[PDB]
């Protein structure tokens, strides 16, 4: 009986701790991902304006 | 190789320089799609196209240039 307790209190934790651990990390992954997106969306917006005005000046054309 | 950027066509039915590639289907099934998008795909691939619009809609040849105009095709 002692053995089993303390096994499942020492699993426990090692897993609640790295389920936690895996929490943070994500939020990083996460976090990073959200960067990477965030500058993504710019740069097509920007693809956007930049082509629209080629767009434009050949209709000029 | 002649590419059309549809995996359908590039991978199963290859279209080649020098070949004859009939695009055949109903009214309304797609057919100009895929050969415009050909044409639209071949922009840095050094060749020419022609499109030769027999009969169709002088609006419809219309909007087809406008297409290719916007792309730069
Ligand atoms: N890969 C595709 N994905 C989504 N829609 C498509 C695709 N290819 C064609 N279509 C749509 O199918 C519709 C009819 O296509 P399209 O006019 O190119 O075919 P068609 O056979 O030339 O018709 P028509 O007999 O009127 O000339 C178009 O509005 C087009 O957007
Ligand atoms: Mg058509």
């Amino acid at each position: 009986t002692i053995r089993n307790s303390e096994e499942l209190r020492g699993k426990a934790i090692e897993q609640l701790e790295k389920a936690r651990a895996r929490l943070k990390k994500v939020e990083m992954d996460a976090d990073q991902f959200r960067v990477n997106g965030y500058s993504e969306i710019e740069r097509e917006k920007m693809n956007l304006i930049n082509s629209t005005y080629k767009t434009l000046e050949q209709f000029e054309n | 190789p002649l590419q059309t950027g549809l995996i359908a066509i590039d991978a199963m039915i290859p279209v080649g320089r020098g070949q004859r590639e009939l695009i055949i289907g109903d009214r309304q099934t797609g057919k100009t799609a895929v050969a415009t998008d050909t044409i639209l795909n071949q922009q840095g691939q050094n060749v020419i196209c022609v499109y030769v619009a027999i009969g169709q809609k002088a609006s419809s040849v219309a909007q087809v240039v406008t297409n290719f105009q916007e792309r730069g095709a």
